[PDB]
RNA sequence: UCGAGAGGA
């Protein structure tokens, strides 16, 4: 129920997809991922009233390529970033620590 | 006086209201519903549509100062509201 | 690695201020908020009031025992009320602990938060611990009582996100910046005369370099470099603050993920 | 000038609540009427034995604040050891368009 | 791939930043021809024009052709993108100037040119604006 | 309360008020320029 | 008074109201709480009893639920009480207090209520916190402010009510409000602000926002925009984001005296089915104003999507601020050293100049201005001085002022801009007045202790040199107040008057309404009006247009007029018609063109009779100028070619549409000469801007086109026709309570008729 | 002041005018002084003028005042508004008031007359007079409880 | 009434130092803001919520109760 | 009602009468839409919360209060809003207790003068950055501390509403008072705008089905309302007329019927009837 | 049950 998935109307290879329970957290995050995808022609989102962790995304792709396969190769990019950026910020910690065991 | 009336054949706003009104309440009713049902569930939108598509067996008792009185079907009246 | 590059300028118990680049704005953005709202972390929700003797009011109180800092370093260990299947509490989602007073010299007696004492059992999970800053280990001042000012009561808390409430901010502030030299001109500095003497220049400046007049505005720049400075209320260490707010918001992309799966 | 007198200090000729007006020489007028007559309606504390006190209809600031700019009049009015407010962070822009 | 109906080179008469601080209102006057003045509103932060330079001013009459507004990335293949200050929009209005010239209007997304040319007889709705130099 | 007791009523702005009432400290409505305070 | 003209009642709610940026005209925040109070008694149905049994399973514990069955006898079942709810099945016939639902029509008011745009209905959108929600721009109209404004609220039960509140006081359906021919609301305060920067010029975005707002549009085509830049990088206009909300098809074209086809400050406002390209969105074009975007809007499409059009633009407006962000500050008030020291100047340049007036009056020098004491005339003087020096301070403080200047931009817009404002903030605050004088003296021969008797130096009655910012010297600060209390007295009294003026006219008027034979009488039958207004015609199909045959030369009008195919002074161009030399020659149709030459000729001295103030601008029905382009528009014509067009066509067709324009329906001459009377005016100008020179020459359109305008022309006459049955009166008062609220003593020196005149007074030329 | 005046030429031009302003009003002498435009001369007092010159002419007179007062702030409503309420008041072959001794002192249904700002006094005339309402008022229809004949009760279905 | 816990802006924890801060105001005979910086509270959103608090609570607890 | 027991009083009268006070309490937490004033006159409501990250943060870090529109500051003339707020933020840094009283010679220079000294612009903006991208905001805030206060009406207190509540006895009408389940006063006003709009039905609704509905019966040979009814029999007379015929069903409003009532104690005959004696 | 008074919009 957290994902609500429909294909748009006013464009082929489009789909809208409603997230519940969510805010601009992640909706910033995944919606400039997909625009550093070659094969998307459009994504955008938005939010219906403040009072909801309601999250409408509208996103258009080339032929032949699963919109939803489109997200999906996004998270898997994210989630590596993000491994990256945590083994990065892992040593760069181990070593500021090694500095900072004199001096917290 | 039918003939030579000396009236509008256009519908007035107030009249096309009293006329959805009218209908909406028979069919709240249970009124013979003189159209098929498109899910249009609610009867307000059931009495614009039969108005839409002119099938209200209505006539309205138009009045005059003088207390004369002109008898227009809504099949006579002209619908533009 | 290739990821984002990550450089520690200063770190400290207190805080830590880094560099980040190799990433786009949307990440550092999402970082930064994950880090103020999504992380769990142990907070006092239920109060029983034994006797109040005191001045102040129960919920005044109580309002301010919510704001007392915690031991939070095994968090996941500990559970949710909602998830967990004791009633009302238990240790394996909550801890308990209790302050009993009592006035005794004509003198202010100062409650602080030391005088709390845990009484669930931790299973040794590092866990429950009040935190304290002071130089005397005082603690948090939680009230004052007179000459004979009587206060018990018992306090159970539990684990639950600052985004649920504040209470649960482990969080304290975050210094967050880029293009000090405004080189990707996101920003038309308001001035009476000039900008660059009415404006002051941020510390961040002297890492990069100025810019140059002649220079055409290189529309193809992003915001690459970031400068974070991210402190902590106390209640874990600044490093695993980023560490767990980095792994909470892949939980969530991979949640978001196998919701995906699902349909 | 014969002057035969000086007004001790002109703030002086200023009233009760328009005491707690800040810069009141630098607003319009009625703009200053009026924050004097919200400041018949702005809560803080009444009295310190408002626990004695059995009364209805208290409204007790969970953490009252002494203005940051404060007037000369107000260390008789007592206002800072009793005031009423807070000072909280303002910011003077459109964010959200609620 | 175009079938462009105007082309020559302006050299700049004027710059005029008309308070503005990315756009300037320009004015040039065709190489060669006289007859031919161009007005335009450019976005000089992004084209760093200056006073008497000579442009290549060109309208796409066709779509240069690569090879709903189709996404960014048409580098991909090759097309009339030599140029440096590329516009598009609408033709605004075309006034005749004496029966002799035609001071057509121009606006992309507000921002306006204007030419005049009877012997430049292009004519349609909407074309882009090719500016190398 | 410490206007109030200070407050002043008119039975149903001249210069003389100067240095006397707060030329501000007015009510609304009809006491309005009515009502004064010292 | 307490019990039949006014009485409390049920089904009603009132609370503050709160806003949302996010919401839409005709749809309103409800506060879950209320709806749990609040349902409606629905008559079971077989196309309803589904989700209705559903709702009685839910009960009244539940946001979506009913709280009382009620059976065709009469019992209503309680479900609080009663586990029934999950037991009862429900029979048509049956009523069931519904839980009220989104999308339930539902009626509010603002109190005081002024007049009728106090009074419209919603559409229910439930909310969980504790306040009502209203779209930003209703309030005007509402006279509303979120100070903490509460308002009444009023639930239908019998469903005739509802589509009766539906097609009488939905929002949209009084947009524009008839009391002055104009929008009776428009876009405010924020949005009105950030558009001006949105619009401007200057203005650029970047792919990543396109792709947003394009979305946060509801109503978007779902068609992506070209960049406007393409080369050195996409991007678009805020120009083109505006458009895109913009429905198409519309024509607006306003001109000003920047106007030049090119417009450097794009001044005026310009656009083509929707595509902007001249003039910076202001205050005129997006405000209440009858000459902007709304109101044009109304006309081509209609209510129903005017609605959807300030959404599409309130949304929007928002959003790009959102990530622009707009503020203000002290900086925008200070001015330089130079702009003070020139002001410094100006008020001493006055001071002096008072001086010198002054030892002039000391003198007995100076002279009595005709018929008035030469002391008041010193003052006329003296006051009309410092008038300029305040207000050229604020002259030379607004030039001197930065575009960066974010009140400066606040006022350009116009959102509750004031020039007098920045002046008194930045420059002198200017003289005080009471009763429109000078400080008086209370104390002898002086108005306070500071000053010696008998002294009138600018600052000694009542000015003010110093700027707000610079703060008031208690000199001044007491004079300032003095002013205040004026001001705030006048608040009140005007609160409690004004509603016994208001009141009293409201009962004037009440029994007036009109007729269906399009006449006016009283409850009595006695005839106010023959014809409704004297021209039959609902003031809200009205707007001011020229009359071009009044203006201009005597030369002048023959010639835009006047055509010959004759002689060569007013030689037709064969061109401009498929036919040529077939016309030129034709005594005939020059014939033709005589009688409409001539009768136009008429038609000008009779206008010039009708106004001798010789204003060329009056409200009509219609605006033929409007409709013109649309035909242009309508088939895109060609201008460049010749057209099928005949005189004969020409003339015939508005001869046609004048016979068309039957407002009457009495054949009796009687009638019938009323019926020409009340176009009398409207055919005129129909026959100027429809005169064949101006057909031809200036609007070369088709045959086809042409009679399709004709055919446009006669709908929208006749749907111009004012209603029958209209409370006019009740309108009518209201119209003139509304301005009341903001001379006005004479109104009731006027209501009241007071033989006693206060100010008697005669015109002699 | 200065005038619309057509021109010759055709095209209406300022033209100066010398126009005399005075306290006080009296028609009567002022309309014989030779030298000036009788017909042109208004005046502030409608009362007198429609005294001076009629009903009807009045009529338009307290228009003019009427308009010149709406105006005087700057604010605008539609012509026919203002026609409307002025024309009532001179239905009644003089310049009605819209005050107790006006308006209400007028022959319609009672009922209505009396909510306006007398009702107990009026009631003892009705019965005094044996008077007799057509139920056609508003009012007495919302007394009565009834669907007022008015808009969209003006008829019947 | 009794100093706040956290900084309203930061949440930066505060109800330990009132001690310490009245002991460099008297003991060390600082102006305020020496002890502050003293203090840790850089960011004025933090030094706010010390230089106003008003103890209300000592003078409630002169009533014998 | 919603509290807490907070304290007892039992005691009595100087003649021994017992009395008891009872002190209950409860916490009024700032709910959407309830007033705050400035010290300048400037009011309003609240809008709407967010959690910090939402909101604009500064460089710093710092998480703005309270939000107002520019667009309320230059047309009300309140330069000392922000005065305030410029030596108030000068105060906090320079941690100095400001000094606002009139007539000194404080002015914005040596104020802004000495903020540019600790580092901050010199007329009080900040680089903002958007709460949900994070990207630089193109103006520049105002921005800095006030001393704002909270007013007594509450929101939660304001709101009421109701329907087939209890009825006020002597007209039958709603019953009023917020605590007593009051109605809301329709006043003459209202049904003057809705006869502008024409909807006398929903007219007719209100006045009637809201409230003062009733059934009555009338005698055809007097328009008086002296009718027997026995619906236990459904036998019907008028006594005097001595019609069983000439009775007919009216709704007519509850108050109004005593006022006819009234009326016929005032010896007036204001006969109805359902028949127009008029013929044309 | 009335009366008064405060305050809001
Ligand atoms: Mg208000
Ligand atoms: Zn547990
Ligand atoms: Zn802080
Ligand atoms: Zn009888």
């Amino acid at each position: 129920s957290k994902l609500k998935i429909d294909p748009d109307t006013k464009a082929p290879n489009a789909v809208v997809i409603t997230f519940e329970k969510e805010d601009h957290t992640l909706g910033n995050l995944i919606r400039a991922e997909l625009l550093n995808d070659r094969k998307v022609l459009f994504a955008a989102y938005k939010v219906e009233h403040p009072f909801f962790a309601r999250f409408k995304l509208r996103i258009q792709t080339t032929e032949g390529y699963d919109p939803k396969d489109a997200l999906k190769n996004a998270c898997n990019s994210i989630i590596n970033k993000l491994g990256a950026l945590k083994t990065n910020f892992e040593t760069e910690w181990n070593l500021q620590t090694l500095a900072a065991d004199d001096a917290f | 006086p039918k003939d030579q009336r000396a009236t509008t054949p256009y519908m007035t706003k107030y009249e096309r209201a009293r006329i959805l009104g009218t209908r909406a309440l028979q069919i709240s009713m249970n009124a013979p519903v003189f159209v098929d049902l498109e899910g249009e569930t609610d009867p307000l939108r059931i009495a614009m549509k039969e108005l839409a598509e002119k099938k209200i067996p209505l006539v309205i008792r138009r009045y005059l100062p003088d207390g004369s009185f002109e008898d227009w079907s809504v099949e006579e009246l002209i619908v533009d509201l | 690695e290739e990821g984002p590059q990550v450089k520690i300028r200063e770190a400290s118990k207190d805080n830590v201020d880094f560099i980040l680049s190799n990433v786009d704005l949307a990440m550092a953005n999402s970082l930064r908020r994950v880090m103020i709202a999504e992380i769990p972390t142990l907070a006092i929700d239920s109060v029983e009031v034994e006797t109040n003797t005191t001045v102040l009011a129960d919920e005044f109180i109580a309002h301010r025992l919510g704001l007392i800092p915690l031991q939070s370093m095994d968090i996941e260990q500990l559970e949710y009320s909602r998830d967990c299947f004791c009633e009302d509490h238990c240790d394996k989602c909550s801890v308990v602990l209790t302050l009993q007073a009592f006035g005794e010299s004509e003198s202010t007696t100062n409650v602080y938060s030391k005088d709390l004492v845990i009484v669930s059992n931790l299973m040794g999970r590092n866990i429950g611990h009040p935190i304290i800053q002071d130089k005397e280990g005082n603690g948090v001042l939680i009230c004052k009582l007179r000459k004979g000012q009587e206060l018990k009561l018992t306090c159970v808390a539990k684990k639950g996100i600052a985004k649920e409430h504040a209470k649960w901010g482990p969080a304290a502030a975050i210094e967050f910046e880029y293009d000090p030299w405004n080189k990707l001109k996101h920003t038309d500095y308001w001035y009476e005369q000039d900008s660059a003497k009415e404006w002051p220049q941020s510390k961040n400046c002297e890492y990069e370099d100025p810019p140059n007049e002649g220079d055409p505005f290189d529309y193809k720049a992003q915001a690459d470099t970031f400068y974070m400075n991210v402190e902590s209320v106390g209640s874990i260490p600044v490093d695993q603050v980023v560490v767990r707010g980095i792994d909470t918001l892949q939980k969530k992309v991979a949640s978001i993920l196998l919701a995906l799966t699902q349909m | 000038t014969t002057f035969t007198h000086c007004e001790i200090h002109p703030s002086m000729i200023l009233g009760v609540a328009a005491s707690i007006i800040p810069f009141p020489d630098h607003n319009q007028s009625p703009r200053n009427t009026y924050q004097s007559a919200m400041g018949k309606q702005a809560m803080g504390v009444f009295l310190t034995n408002y626990n004695v006190r059995m009364d209805t209809m208290a409204n007790i600031l969970y953490y009252p604040q002494k203005p940051l700019g404060t007037t000369r009049a107000m260390e008789y009015l007592k206002f800072r050891e009793l005031p009423a407010g807070q000072n909280a962070i303002v910011a003077i822009a459109c964010y959200s368009g609620y | 791939m175009s079938n462009t109906l105007f082309d020559d080179i302006f050299q700049v008469s004027e710059v005029d930043p008309g308070r503005y601080n990315k756009v300037c209102r320009i004015e040039a006057a065709s190489t060669t021809q006289d007859q031919c003045k161009l007005t335009l509103d450019i976005n000089v932060e992004l084209f760093p024009v200056a006073a008497q330079d000579s442009l290549t001013v060109t309208i796409a009459s066709s779509l240069n052709l690569e090879d709903s507004w189709r996404p960014p990335q048409a580098g991909d293949r090759s097309l009339a993108d030599d140029y440096d200050y590329v516009m598009y929009g609408t033709a605004y209005k075309f006034e005749e100037v004496s029966k002799d010239l035609i001071a057509v209007y121009y606006s992309f997304g507000g921002l306006l040119m204007r030419l005049e040319g009877n012997l430049n007889n292009l004519k349609q709705e909407n074309a882009y604006l090719l500016i190398r130099r | 309360t410490l206007s109030h007791l200070r407050r002043t009523n008119t039975p149903i702005l001249h210069n003389t008020h100067w240095g006397l009432v707060c030329p501000a400290e007015t009510p609304e409505g009809q006491a309005c320029g009515l009502v004064k305070n010292l | 008074r307490g019990n039949l003209m006014g009485k409390r009642v049920d089904f009603s709610a009132r609370t503050v109201i709160s806003g949302d940026p996010n919401l839409e005209l005709d749809q309103v925040g409800v506060p879950k709480s209320i709806a749990k109070t609040l349902t409606y008694p629905e008559v079971v149905t077989p196309y309803n009893i589904d989700r209705l049994t559903q709702l009685v399973r839910n009960g009244p514990n539940e946001h979506p639920g009913a709280k009382y069955v009620i059976r065709d006898s009469g019992d209503r079942i309680d479900l609080r009480y009663s586990k029934r709810a999950g037991d009862i099945q429900l029979q048509y016939g049956w009523k069931v207090e519904r839980h009220i639902m989104d999308n339930d029509p539902v009626l509010f008011n603002r109190q005081p209520s002024l007049h009728k745009m106090s009074m419209m209905a919603h559409r229910v959108k439930v909310i969980p916190y504790s306040t009502f929600r209203l779209n930003l721009s209703v309030t005007s109209p509402y006279n509303a402010d979120f100070d903490g404004d509460e308002m009444n609220l009023h639930v239908p039960q019998s469903e005739e009510t509802r589509a009766e509140l539906s097609q009488l006081c939905a929002v949209p359906l009084q947009i524009v409000s008839p009391q002055s021919n104009k929008p009776c609301m428009g876009i405010v305060q924020d949005t009105l602000c950030g558009i001006r920067k949105l619009t401007l010029r200057d203005t650029f975005i970047e792919l990543d926002q396109v792709l947003n707002m394009l979305y946060w549009v509801p109503d978007w085509d779902g068609v992506i925009p070209t960049p406007a830049i393409i080369k050195p990088k996409p991007l678009w206009s805020g120009k083109q984001i505006l458009s895109v909300a913009i429905p198409n098809g519309i024509h607006l074209q306003r001109f000003d005296e920047g106007t030049t086809l090119l417009s450097p400050k794009d001044n005026g406002m310009l656009i083509i089915d929707g595509q902007i390209i001249f003039g910076v969105v202001e205050k005129k074009t997006v405000g209440s104003s009858n000459g902007g975007l709304i109101h044009v809007v109304t006309r081509e499409k209609g209510p129903q999507v005017c609605a959807k059009l300030f959404g599409n633009i309130q949304k929007v407006v928002n959003f790009w601020l959102l990530h622009n962000g707009f503020s203000t500050g002290i900086g925008d008030t200070i001015a330089d050293g130079p702009t003070m020291r020139e002001i410094t100047e100006t008020i001493a340049e006055a001071k002096k100049k008072v001086l010198d007036v002054t030892k002039e009056a000391q003198a007995n020098l100076l002279t009595a201005k005709h018929g008035m004491t030469l002391r008041e005339s010193f003052e006329d003087n003296v006051v009309r001085f410092l008038n300029e020096a305040r207000d050229k301070a604020g002259r030379l403080a607004e030039v001197n002022l930065k575009d960066l200047n974010n009140v400066k931009q606040m006022v350009m817009a116009g959102s509750k801009g004031s020039f007098i404002n920045i002046a008194q903030m930045s420059a002198c605050v200017g003289q005080q007045s009471v009763e429109g004088k000078r400080i008086a003296f209370g104390f002898v021969d002086r108005t306070l202790p500071h000053f010696s008797k008998d002294d009138y130096s600018p600052e000694s009655k009542g000015f003010v040199e110093n700027s707000y910012l610079r703060g008031l010297t208690p000199q001044e600060f007491f004079f300032h107040a003095m002013g205040g209390r004026e001001g705030l007295i006048d608040t009140a009294v005007k609160t409690a008057e004004t509603g016994y003026i208001q009141r009293r006219l409201v009962k004037a008027l009440e029994d007036i309404m009109v007729h269906y034979d399009n006449t006016t009488r009283n409850s009595l039958g006695n005839v106010i009006q023959f014809i409704y207004g004297e021209d039959g015609m609902d003031a809200a199909h009205i707007e001011k247009q020229s009359l071009d045959t009044i203006g201009g030369s005597d030369a002048a009008f023959e010639k835009r007029y006047r055509v010959d195919l004759l002689n060569t002074d007013h030689t037709l161009d064969p061109s401009l018609l498929e036919s040529g030399s077939e016309i030129l020659g034709d005594l005939k149709l020059q014939v033709l063109l005589d009688e409409e030459y001539k009768q136009l000729v008429k038609d000008r001295k009779f206008l010039r009779e009708v106004f001798v103030d010789g204003e060329a601008n009056w409200p009509l029905p219609v605006n033929i100028r409007r409709i013109i382009q649309n035909a242009q528009q309508t088939f895109h014509i060609d201008h460049t070619k010749p057209s099928d067009l005949t005189i004969k066509d020409i003339v015939l067709g508005v001869k046609d549409l004048q016979e068309n324009l039957l407002v009457l329906r009495g054949k009796n001459e009687i009638i019938q000469n009323a019926q020409r009377d009340a176009v009398t005016l409207f055919c005129c100008l129909l026959r100027s801007r429809l005169a064949t020179r101006r057909v031809l020459q200036e609007y070369r359109l088709t045959k086809q086109a042409f009679d399709w305008v004709l055919s446009n022309i006669e709908a929208q006459f006749l749907r111009s026709v004012v209603h029958p049955g209209e409370m006019v009166g009740v309108l009518a008062a209201q119209s003139i309570g509304e301005p009341a609220t903001q001379g006005v003593p004479r109104l009731k020196e006027i209501l009241n008729v007071a033989k006693n005149m206060k100010t008697p007074s005669l015109t002699v030329y | 002041y200065d005038r619309k005046v057509p021109s010759p030429t055709g095209e209406y031009v300022k033209e100066p005018e010398w126009v005399l302003e005075t306290d006080g009003v009296n028609l009567s002498e002022v309309m014989t002084v030779p030298g000036i435009d009788p017909t042109r001369i208004y005046t502030n007092s409608f009362i007198d003028i429609m005294e001076v010159l009629g009903i009807e002419a009045g009529r338009a007179a307290l228009y003019k005042e009427v308009y010149n007062v709406i105006a005087s702030d700057g604010s605008y409503v539609n012509y026919r508004h203002m026609a409307l309420l002025v024309d009532v008041m001179t239905t009644q072959g003089g310049l009605t008031s819209v005050t107790r001794h006006g308006f209400n002192r007028s022959n319609t249904g009672a009922l209505m007359r009396c909510s306006f700002e007398e009702t107990v006094e009026i009631l003892f005339e009705a019965g005094a007079s044996a008077e007799l309402d057509d139920c056609r008022g508003v009012s007495e229809n919302v007394i009565l409880g009834q669907m007022a004949p008015i808009g969209t009760g003006a008829f019947d279905v | 009434m009794i100093v706040p816990v956290r900084c309203f802006s930061c949440g930066k924890v505060v109800g330990d130092k009132w001690e310490s801060y009245l002991n460099l105001l008297q003991e060390d005979e600082l102006d305020e803001g020496t002890a502050l910086s003293r203090l840790g509270l850089k960011r004025y959103c933090c030094r706010r919520m010390i230089l106003t608090h008003v103890d209300l609570i000592e003078k409630f607890l002169r009533y014998n109760p | 009602e919603n509290g807490i027991v907070d304290q007892v009083l039992v005691t009595t009268n100087q003649d021994g009468l017992k009395f008891v006070k009872v002190r209950v309490r409860t916490t009024k937490i700032p709910q959407i839409g309830d007033k705050f004033a400035s010290r300048h006159g400037q009011k309003g409501t609240i809008g709407i919360t967010y959690r910090r990250e939402d909101m604009p943060f500064t460089a710093e870090g710092i998480v703005p209060d309270l939000i107002i529109n520019p667009h309320a500051i230059p047309s009300r003339m309140t330069v000392a809003h922000l005065i305030e707020c410029l030596l108030s933020k000068v105060a906090a840094l320079s941690g100095n207790e400001g000094d606002a009283s009139p007539f000194t010679d404080i002015t914005v220079e040596g104020i802004s003068k000495l903020l540019r000294e600790h580092g901050y612009q010199s007329r009080g903006f900040e680089v903002m950055y958007n709460g949900h991208t994070g990207k630089k905001l193109m103006a520049q805030i105002f921005f800095g501390p006030t001393y704002y206060q909270r007013l007594r009406h509450m929101v939660d207190d304001k709101i009421h509403a109701r329907a087939r509540g209890p009825m006020q006895v002597l007209t039958r009408q709603p019953v009023e008072g917020r605590s007593r389940d009051g109605g809301l006063r329709f006043g003459e006003m209202e049904r003057d705008c809705m006869i502008a709009h024409g909807a006398a039905s929903f007219l007719k609704e209100r006045l009637m089905e809201a409230s003062d509905a009733f059934r009555v019966h009338i005698c055809g040979i007097c328009g008086l309302m002296t009718v027997i009814a026995k619906l236990n029999h459904n036998q019907f007379e008028c006594k005097g007329c001595d019609n069983k015929i000439d009775i007919y069903q009216i709704h007519i409003p509850y108050a109004a019927k005593l006022l006819f009532q009234e009326l016929m104690a005032m010896n007036i005959t204001p006969r109805l009837y359902t028949d127009r004696s008029r013929d044309f």
